[PDB]
Protein backbone atom coordinates (compact mmCIF):
# COMPACT_ATOMS: atom_id res chain seq x y z
CA UNK A 1 0.00 0.00 0.00
CA UNK A 2 3.06 2.29 0.30
CA UNK A 3 4.30 1.25 -2.85
CA UNK A 4 0.87 2.03 -4.43
CA UNK A 5 0.66 5.54 -2.40
CA UNK A 6 4.45 6.30 -3.56
CA UNK A 7 3.42 5.53 -7.38
CA UNK A 8 0.30 7.42 -7.02
CA UNK A 9 2.22 10.43 -5.73
CA UNK A 10 5.14 9.89 -8.51
CA UNK A 11 2.06 10.05 -11.00
CA UNK A 12 0.63 13.03 -9.63
CA UNK A 13 3.82 14.89 -9.93
CA UNK A 14 4.07 13.96 -13.54
CA UNK A 15 0.88 15.49 -13.90
CA UNK A 16 1.96 18.33 -12.14
CA UNK A 17 5.13 18.63 -14.37
CA UNK A 18 3.05 17.97 -17.74
CA UNK A 19 0.76 20.66 -16.54
CA UNK A 20 3.71 23.12 -15.95
CA UNK A 21 5.04 21.59 -19.25
CA UNK A 22 1.62 22.76 -21.05
CA UNK A 23 1.83 26.24 -18.97
CA UNK A 24 5.40 27.07 -20.23
CA UNK A 25 4.38 25.85 -23.61
CA UNK A 26 1.44 28.64 -23.75
CA UNK A 27 3.36 31.26 -22.80
CA UNK A 28 6.51 30.64 -24.92
CA UNK A 29 3.70 30.31 -27.36
CA UNK A 30 2.32 33.62 -26.59
CA UNK A 31 5.75 35.34 -26.29
CA UNK A 32 6.85 34.09 -29.98
CA UNK A 33 3.34 34.97 -31.51
CA UNK A 34 3.37 38.51 -30.28
CA UNK A 35 6.93 39.07 -32.24
CA UNK A 36 5.08 36.70 -35.18
CA UNK A 37 2.14 38.83 -35.00
CA UNK A 38 3.91 42.24 -35.38
CA UNK A 39 5.90 41.13 -38.37
CA UNK A 40 2.67 39.77 -39.80
CA UNK A 41 1.42 43.17 -39.13
CA UNK A 42 4.57 44.80 -41.05
CA UNK A 43 4.27 42.48 -43.72
CA UNK A 44 0.75 43.59 -44.06
CA UNK A 45 1.43 47.22 -44.14
CA UNK A 46 3.74 47.01 -46.85
CA UNK A 47 1.32 44.96 -49.39
CA UNK A 48 -1.93 47.56 -47.57
CA UNK B 1 -20.53 55.68 -55.97
CA UNK B 2 -21.17 51.73 -54.86
CA UNK B 3 -17.24 51.16 -55.58
CA UNK B 4 -15.93 54.22 -54.46
CA UNK B 5 -18.39 53.38 -50.94
CA UNK B 6 -16.66 49.97 -51.16
CA UNK B 7 -13.19 51.19 -51.53
CA UNK B 8 -13.79 54.01 -48.40
CA UNK B 9 -14.93 50.72 -46.68
CA UNK B 10 -12.21 48.79 -47.60
CA UNK B 11 -9.78 52.11 -46.63
CA UNK B 12 -11.48 52.17 -43.19
CA UNK B 13 -11.20 48.51 -42.92
CA UNK B 14 -7.45 48.91 -43.52
CA UNK B 15 -6.84 51.64 -41.22
CA UNK B 16 -8.60 49.96 -38.39
CA UNK B 17 -6.11 46.86 -39.02
CA UNK B 18 -3.56 49.25 -38.50
CA UNK B 19 -4.92 50.76 -35.83
CA UNK B 20 -5.32 47.30 -34.05
CA UNK B 21 -1.55 46.68 -34.92
CA UNK B 22 -0.24 49.70 -33.26
CA UNK B 23 -2.67 48.78 -30.31
CA UNK B 24 -1.22 45.50 -30.08
CA UNK B 25 2.68 47.02 -30.55
CA UNK B 26 1.85 49.62 -28.17
CA UNK B 27 0.29 46.68 -25.35
CA UNK B 28 2.86 44.50 -26.31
Amino acid sequence: QRKRLAEKYRECLSNKEKILKEIEVKKEYLSSLQPRLNSIMQASLPVQ
Amino acid sequence: ESVEDKLELRRKQFHVLLSTIHELQQTL
